[PDB]
């Protein structure tokens, strides 16, 4: 599953026995209900830009 | 950074400047409050070890604005296969003694896990290069963050394309071979960031090429992939007595 298009992703991908896919996020982000989103858990997740972020 | 553009001010929050006795000596990327990583080569010549310091939030070298934040280097990490002088295991990961304080100006860059970087972030075609380094060829270093926008090749497309060391699995070939724009070697250590779905990954590493932007030549980065569970590993390490260690890779 992981092997094509990242799963599906938006951050990190893991296989598991079966079907079964899960999403995973880089320190800083927490997984949305979608199983596939990340989004930010601290004012400043690692690579975004916050003055563009801002704006 | 040759024929790129001035990075505005906040825009690349993750970029090092690394500094001997003050003196500009190299880049590096924050990965974490902790962490930084840059170019092995950069510390070949270093005999001042105490006297390392990487600066956070800096734009321009003229002028203070209070956005800039100093810590000393506890701890410099190089892989056991680099040979001082030569090309091939081109990496560092350098330890700050104390955590810089995330800001709108200070961010770290992601580092990203090794098989998402090698089947995503790989084939992502351009990437931004960073830096202080020389706006021409035997010039000037940049007084303000320069910036480039850089596109990918695959190594045999590299090899065909070029007009010398070799290049290896550590590493990979970006840029242009016009002569027209190119990281220098005031660069080396800086980032070579990919972005994917709204977040930028730490994929390069500014290392070699042969002078700046010279025709028929790219810029070749440390292909950082190949170091994740290195890195990872010795991010959970205690620090040793002495700045520089040398770690066995794999
Ligand atoms: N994209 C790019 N395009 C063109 C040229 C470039 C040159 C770069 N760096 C320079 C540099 O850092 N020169 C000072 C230096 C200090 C300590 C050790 C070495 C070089 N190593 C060598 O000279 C022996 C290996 C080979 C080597 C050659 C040049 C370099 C690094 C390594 C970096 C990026 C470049
Ligand atoms: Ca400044």
């Amino acid at each position: 599953i992981c092997v094509n298009e990242n799963g599906g992703c938006e951050q990190y991908c893991s296989d598991h026995t079966g079907t079964k896919r899960s999403c995973r996020c880089h320190e800083g982000y927490s997984l949305l209900a979608d199983g596939v989103s990340c989004t930010p858990t601290v004012e400043y997740p690692c690579g975004k830009i916050p003055i563009l972020e801002k704006r | 950074i040759v024929g790129g553009k001035v990075c505005p001010k906040g825009e690349c929050p993750w970029q090092v400047l690394l500094l001997v006795n003050g003196a500009q000596l190299c880049g590096g990327t924050l990965i974490n409050t902790i962490w930084v990583v840059s170019a092995a080569h950069c510390f070949d010549k270093i005999k001042n070890w105490r006297n390392l310091i990487a600066v956070l939030g800096e734009h321009d070298l003229s002028e203070h604005d209070g956005d800039e934040q100093s810590r000393r280097v506890a701890q410099v990490i190089i892989p056991s296969t680099y040979v001082p002088g030569t090309t091939n295991h081109d990496i560092a990961l350098l330890r700050l003694h104390q955590p810089v304080v995330l800001t709108d100006h200070v961010v770290p860059l992601c580092l990203p896990e090794r098989t998402f970087s090698e089947r995503t972030l790989a084939f992502v075609r351009f990437s931004l290069v960073s830096g202080w380094g020389q706006l021409l060829d035997r010039g000037a270093t940049a007084l303000e963050l320069m910036v480039l926008n850089v596109p990918r090749l695959m190594t045999q497309d590299c090899l065909q394309q070029s007009r010398s060391p070799n290049i290896t699995e550590y590493m990979f070939c970006a840029g242009y071979s016009d002569g027209s724009k190119d990281s220098c070697k005031g660069d080396s250590g800086g980032p070579h960031a990919t972005h994917y779905r709204g977040t930028w990954y730490l994929t390069g590493i500014v290392s070699w090429g042969q002078g700046c932007a010279t025709v028929g030549h790219f810029g070749v980065y440390t292909r950082v992939s190949q170091y994740i569970e290195w890195l990872q590993k010795l991010m959970r390490s205690e620090p040793r007595p002495g700045v520089l260690l040398r770690a066995p890779f794999p």
